[PDB]
């Protein structure tokens, strides 16, 4: 039962702060290496900062002076404080325990969250139905959005076979966009309900869609 | 002490045998190794560590071994849920990560499935028509998408979309949204998407007509 | 007689960094000059003093700590430093008043299937203090469970060999580390230079 | 190695004004930190060493206080022949041995117009082949002066290179050079050479020239 | 009234060798540590290395580590800066240094008047010196241009002529050469009167050139 939830990402602009969270279970953060590793998009991996059981801190050249890492012991959670965020600071920021040396390796790591650094605004996702007409598709229309990321998921999770929820595309607006389809025995279009549950978290945007036939 | 993995990306059958390399221009110990695996969309994953010891519930197929310049990692038995990236990652002064191996997972041929989904007429009352175009489950990924509106090749208004190798069986999806006003979009019946892939002998064409 | 500096320089086997070896030198002439040529040093940082004023100055106690660590580690052996090393293994104070000399010793300490004789503390729940020697071998608790000297999951052993092997980088080698710390009391000395 | 930063890095003050200079360690170097001046061309001077300590010798206007990472230098009552650099230097780490980047003292002083004189080239210069025009600014304050050359009526620029003269330890007071190199084949196409001179104590620029061979 | 005179430098070629001295007077010389400081043109102040008293002990910056060597003779009171393996970063003023001894860490307490180590493939060229003819008072001087390398000292009367003599910073024109500049304000009625003759002296090419400078 080892969990490591982190939370704080979303939407800054050039030259703003955000402080990032790693609530920790299983383990005691204020006991152990944690380190910050994040992933630009499309990028590999890069070590950012690590916090010593006894309280050293380490950063990466690339954030030196700008981030903070730090902990709350009554709280069992690792912070990661990053100033003066640019272009280059915009990935998806994981936290993990350990450091990567001999005996004491990256593991677990967080799901991780996503940091996105642009002048726009947040806005939220409108939701639109792909109705069907062998098998049948269907499926939901996430358009507008900003920044990333949406997750669509279908009946609450109790769909998953033959689900495919597309990479969001930049339209030329500077929203985001992107389809989330599902394939279905034809039968089944008239007893079964199928709902997509969208979830934007930079802007607390949940919506459920069922989609029907027309 | 730069870490160098080779090759950018592998494309290997199932049951085949994966060999991902990682180099280094200096000499690093074996115990000072450990290689992670991260799936789409998904936290990395350590699978070795101390260069040759496999993480706690990892399957026996995955196996390292390697030391000082040249270190390997083995995936016997490769499958389809093996698709993802692969980093080896070494400590001297501080963490560092190697440039990452893609490991794409070949299959045999498949015919894309074909869908046309006309807008909803929630969008419509709002003055955009998005029209979308699904290939389903497809390999490979070369495909062409081409829009007719009244039998009119469109081009500057359609944006593509494709997931990665799916875990399970290996193939692709693909979308193509075509996004047109409201006004534009009352002014022509037929909407179609032609599909030319190499499972195809010849090309698909999934249309509706505006208002039926 | 002459302050037996070379038990400490020239001794053949050296202790691992968490436990740390000390010699207190009392009552003896210090001959520095013949000391510091005594053979070629990859580090040689003195702070407080310098390594030719030590000729003329008269202390109550002098220290020779000594120890092996890596190669990459040799930095961490100087005030203000943290690591692994400086904060587990062997801390010098900020105002520290003494010199740190070190060699590379991979023809002594390392072995064909690697040396699996040096150790370095690698958990501990707080830093050491200044001189501060830690030679337990207690089970770390990293998580909430108590581990009751059983190691596992959350329940790590807290020290780490080095596995010294030959073929390593310098970075990855074992160095031979001497610190000589002067205790200046309130007292009559007795370790003068000549 | 420990990094000295001194602060400011360069400053302008009167005669008889108070004079702080800041050096920071980057880490703490209890009280062993010592202060030099240094002339131009001439070798460095030690002022204050210990972080307090007065040299013998050396005036009474200069002191020193400060200990772990923040010191100063402090001259009490400048005078015109205190215009130098000076650099603060630790000495905790003995065998590591490291500077201060220095400061650079200048004299505040009032308006002083600049005397400018134009000289020809030499005849022995002229048997060479080459052919250079010097302008002379003599004994003003401050040291921004702008120095116009003309030929014929035509601005030049790219073609010569000025020089200036450190503060005169005397009256304080600046001196300029520019050098206007060219051929003897580009030096007979032409007839007038001027030399104007743009400066603060000047009501309106003052030009002095000659005709070639007049 | 603590001397320290330096001597031994000029232009060496890169990986070649130089050797500087410099001679110590009126203290206790066998008893004190010595120092070698360098400056480049333009830039701040690097310590270069150290020896004991007795010569025994001898530690240098990481700069210069195996490359340069420090030693003393003790009975002629000279320290002495073996400098091997020339690169081009080695161009600089070089100082020796008297430790003081009146604490327990280095200082450096006198200072050596410094001599100049530039390491080039060039060759040493002699100045070419021009007058200035003047034309309320008048000014005059001299030119020292294309000259290889630093420095030239200018005096003028060989010496009797002290105030109102303005001597500017050579500047390093794009032939490579320096280009030097020595004016002097005098009365406008003393010009056919009195006679002036700047002398121009350039030891790294031995080369002592005295002009007339007449209206
Ligand atoms: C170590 O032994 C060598 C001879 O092998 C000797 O010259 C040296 O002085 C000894 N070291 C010390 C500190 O006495
Ligand atoms: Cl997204």
């Amino acid at each position: 039962e080892v969990q490591l939830v982190e939370s704080g990402g979303g939407l800054i602009q050039p030259g703003g702060s955000l402080r990032l969270s790693c609530a920790a279970s299983g383990l005691t953060v204020s006991s152990n290496y944690m380190s910050w590793v994040r992933q630009a998009p499309g990028k590999g991996l890069e070590w950012v900062s690590v916090i010593y059981s006894g309280g050293s801190t380490f950063y990466a050249d690339s954030v030196k002076g700008r981030f903070t890492i730090s902990r709350d012991n009554s709280k069992n959670t690792l912070y990661l404080q990053m100033n003066s965020l640019g272009a280059e600071d915009t990935a998806v920021y994981y936290c993990a325990r350990g450091e990567g040396s001999p005996g004491n390796w990256f593991d677990p790591w967080g799901q991780g969250t996503l940091v996105t650094v642009s002048s726009a605004s947040t806005k939220g996702p409108s939701v639109f139905p792909l109705a069907p007409s062998g098998t049948a598709a269907l499926g939901c229309l996430v358009k507008d959005y900003f920044p990333e990321p949406v997750t669509v998921s279908w009946n609450s999770g109790a769909l998953t076979s033959g689900v495919h929820t597309f990479p969001a595309v930049l339209q030329s607006s500077g929203l985001y966009s992107l389809s989330s389809v599902v394939t279905v025995p034809s039968s089944s279009l008239g007893t079964q309900t199928y709902i997509c549950n969208v979830n934007h978290k930079p802007s607390n945007t949940k919506v459920d869609k069922k989609v029907e036939p027309k | 002490v730069v870490m160098t993995q080779s090759p950018g990306t592998l494309s290997l059958s199932p049951g085949e045998r994966a060999t991902l390399s990682c180099r280094a221009s200096q000499s690093v110990p074996s115990s000072y190794l450990a290689w992670y695996q991260q799936k789409p969309g998904q936290a990395p994953r350590l699978l070795i560590y101390g260069a040759s010891t496999r993480a706690t519930g990892i399957p026996d197929r995955f196996s390292g071994s390697g030391s000082g310049t040249d270190f390997t990692l083995t995936i016997s038995r490769l499958e389809p849920e093996d698709f993802a990236v692969y980093y080896c990652q070494h400590y001297d002064t501080s963490p560092r990560f190697g440039g990452g191996t893609k490991v794409d997972i070949k299959r045999t041929v498949a015919a894309p499935s074909v869908f046309i989904f006309p807008p909803s007429d929630e969008q419509l009352k709002s003055g955009t028509a998005s029209v979308v175009c699904l290939l389903n489950n497809f390999y490979p990924r070369e495909a062409k998408v081409q829009w007719k509106v009244d039998n009119a090749l469109q081009s500057g208004n359609s944006q593509e979309s494709v997931t990665e190798q799916d875990s399970k069986d290996s193939t692709y999806s693909l979308s193509s949204t075509l996004t047109l006003s409201k006004a534009d979009y009352e002014k022509h019946k037929v909407y179609a998407c032609e599909v030319t892939h190499q499972g195809l002998s010849s090309p698909v064409t999934k249309s509706f007509n505006r208002g039926e | 007689n002459l302050c037996p500096f070379g038990e400490v320089f020239n001794a053949t086997r050296f202790a691992s960094v968490y436990a740390w070896n000390r010699k207190r030198i009392s009552n003896c002439v210090a001959d520095y000059s013949v000391l510091y040529n005594s053979a070629s040093f990859s580090t040689f940082k003195c702070y407080g003093v310098s390594p030719t004023k030590l000729n003329d100055l008269c202390f109550t106690n002098v220290y020779a700590d000594s120890f092996v660590i890596r190669g990459d580690e040799v930095r961490q052996i100087a005030p203000g430093q943290t690591g692994k090393i400086a904060d587990y293994n062997y801390k010098l104070p900020d105002d520290f008043t003494g010199c740190v000399i070190a060699w590379n010793s991979n023809n002594l300490d390392s072995k064909v299937g690697g040396n699996y004789n040096y150790l370095y503390r690698l958990f501990r729940k707080s830093n050491l203090k200044p001189f501060e020697r830690d030679i337990s071998t207690e089970i770390y608790q990293a998580g909430s469970t108590p581990c009751n000297g059983v190691e596992g999951f959350n329940c790590y052993f807290p020290l780490q060999s080095y596995g010294f092997q030959p073929t390593y980088g310098v970075g990855y080698q074992p160095y031979r580390v001497v610190v000589l710390s002067f205790e200046l009391l309130h007292a009559p000395a007795t370790v003068c230079g000549k």
